[PDB]
Parts: structure tokens; C-alpha cells; sequence
């Protein structure tokens, strides 16, 4: 198993992710029949396959077959931390991040240049290894 | 090419394209010499239709950037073209390849699959030894050479196409190219 279709090959270990989730936002959103099916197995049972945080999912994930669906770094993260943790699968799906600015906000201008002036510098490479640096795992 | 041949700004667009029922009221196409349809190619480690290749994504594959697969997959109503579709579209489109050259590197890294027409897979066949074309048609359309629209040229250019056609010059022409 290295990605949901041996999930969607077989379905008997509950899946899900946390709520107001950006991924559940696609699987609704996206016309896949696939991932349109994980909605509403997902959905079932009054939707108790959504979470309130990450932690709790991530605790269930430790004690109970629950595949758990989260972005790229978090996973990363947990794994440089734990390993007695190990991520299953590729990536299921790429999508960029960007910073959140109001809708007609003046300020566009000013931090766009201060990010144009960081992406040159490249510190933002530092600032990515300081933090998710890690130990590897044996 | 479609936007030339509206605007009328190129006489002729020789590059090859199928007939499909949607560009057809735009431009006028010639009638089909080569029969084709869509097939899949199978890279080996050295699939058995497309319904199960609709099952699962563990092995990766795409399709050339701009086709007639990827409006057919959208205009289907089985589940199977949909799935390819939305496939395609998902993933930021990474799962496809702007040029033909990108999916032909991504099959000799590893196990990549391309949905296109036919003759591009046994080509690669015919030139390359640790691939074979998979089982056969999917579908079958036709062929032609993009022409301007009313054009009267294009009834000239089909006569003598056709006047090839009986004595069988491109027959063992394209076998030329076939060796």
C-alpha cells in the first residue's frame, strides 16, 4: 500500500482527516469518483472521520488502524521526530501555500516586494533546514 | 493551429491531426487514409485494459499537453474516461507532459504510461525493445491534414491525396519510415 487506491481497493480501515480541513475541501470539491467515494465513506456515521486537531488524529494513528491525511511538512516533521513512525505513500497531491492578505488590502504592494527581496536572498532555505532539520531514522 | 487556420493567416497546417467531432465545424480535414485510436504503452521491469488501469494510480501516467484524449475523457459519461480526466487535471497537472520528449523520459526512468494514439505506441515499439504496445484499439477516429475552412484548395488537395491513395504510394512510403 503506497497510496489510496489500495485504500479504495479495499475499504475497511477508517480514513479520514482533521476538520475544516483544506484536503477534505478538494476531495468535495474535485469530480474524481475516487476521492469522491473517501467523501462519503468519510462522511458517514455523521462525519466522526474528521478530527478537531491534529494531535488527537495523530494519536489515534499511534493505537487504531487510522489512515490520516495531512500536508507534506507535518508528516516530515513527526517522522525526523519519531521512529517509531513512518509515512505511507508518496505525494497524494501538490498545492502551494500562500500568506493570507485581505481582499483589497494596500499592503499588497509592500509585502510582495519584501517577499520578492527574501525568495532572492534565499533565506528562506535556512529558515527550512533550521527547524525541520531532523535525525534520520535507522 | 486552430486559431491560424479561423483567422486564415496560414494557407496550409501539414502537422498531423485526427478528425474528432468538435474541431470539425471550425476547420475542414481530409478523408482519413490510416486508421487509429487510442492505446497504452507498458514499460517492463526488465494492466490489462484501461477499466484497470481505472483502479488504481500506483503506476503513473499522463498525456501529452493538448490533445483530443483529454476532451473525449471530459465529455464521457462511464466512469472509467472521467476517472483518466480527472487523473489528468488533478495533481497540478504534474501528472502530465507538455511535450511527447518529457513522457518518453518518463518512461525510460521508470514505469510511465502515455494515453495517445496508436501509431506513436508502436513507433516507440518498432524503436525501442523493453516496451510493446498493450492489447489493441480502444476506439478508432479518423485522420486528416488541417485545412482552412471552405478552402477550395482542400478539394484539389484530397483529389490528389486520394489519386496517391489507389496506386498505393504511401503504403510503402510510411513503410520506409517503418524500418
Amino acid at each position: 500500500i503506497d497510496s489510496a487506491d489500495d485504500l479504495a481497493k479495499q475499504t475497511k480501515i477508517e480514513y479520514g482527516a482533521v476538520r475544516d480541513g483544506s484536503t477534505m475541501t478538494f476531495f468535495k470539491k474535485s469530480k474524481i469518483s475516487t476521492y469522491e467515494k473517501m467523501w462519503a465513506f468519510m462522511s458517514s456515521r455523521q462525519q466522526s472521520a474528521l478530527v478537531k486537531n491534529s494531535d488527537e488524529g495523530i494519536q489515534r494513528v499511534l493505537t487504531t488502524d487510522y489512515a490520516l491525511l495531512m500536508e507534506s511538512t507535518s508528516i516530515e516533521y513527526v517522522t525526523q521526530r519519531n521512529c517509531n513512525l513512518t509515512q505511507i505513500g508518496g505525494l497524494i497531491d501538490s498545492k502551494g501555500y500562500g500568506v493570507g492578505t485581505p481582499i483589497g488590502s494596500p499592503y499588497r504592494d509592500k509585502i510582495t516586494i519584501a517577499i520578492l527581496q527574501l525568495q532572492e536572498e534565499g533565506k528562506l532555505h535556512m529558515m527550512k533546514e533550521k527547524w525541520w532539520r531532523g535525525n534520520g531514522c535507522p | 493551429m486552430v486559431k491560424e487556420l479561423i483567422d486564415h493567416r496560414a494557407d496550409l497546417a501539414v502537422a498531423p491531426l485526427t478528425i474528432t467531432y468538435v474541431r470539425e465545424k471550425v476547420i475542414d480535414f481530409s478523408k482519413p487514409f490510416m486508421t487509429l485510436g487510442i492505446s497504452i504503452l507498458y514499460r517492463k521491469p526488465n494492466i490489462d485494459s484501461a477499466d484497470d488501469l481505472a483502479k488504481q494510480t500506483k503506476i503513473e501516467y499522463g498525456a501529452v499537453r493538448d490533445g483530443s484524449t483529454m476532451t473525449f475523457f471530459k465529455k464521457s459519461k462511464i466512469s472509467t474516461y472521467e476517472k483518466m480526466w480527472a487523473f489528468m487535471s488533478s495533481r497540478q497537472q504534474s501528472a502530465l507532459v507538455k511535450n511527447s520528449d518529457e513522457g518518453i523520459q518518463r518512461v525510460l526512468t521508470t514505469d510511465y504510461a502515455l494515453l495517445m494514439e496508436s501509431t506513436s505506441i508502436e513507433y516507440v515499439t518498432q524503436r525501442n525493445c523493453n516496451l510493446t504496445q498493450i492489447g489493441g484499439l480502444i476506439d478508432s477516429k479518423g485522420y486528416g491534414v488541417g485545412t482552412p475552412i471552405g478552402s477550395p484548395y482542400r478539394d484539389k488537395i484530397t483529389i490528389a491525396i486520394l489519386q496517391l491513395q489507389e496506386e498505393g504510394k504511401l503504403h510503402m512510403m510510411k513503410e520506409k519510415w517503418w524500418r
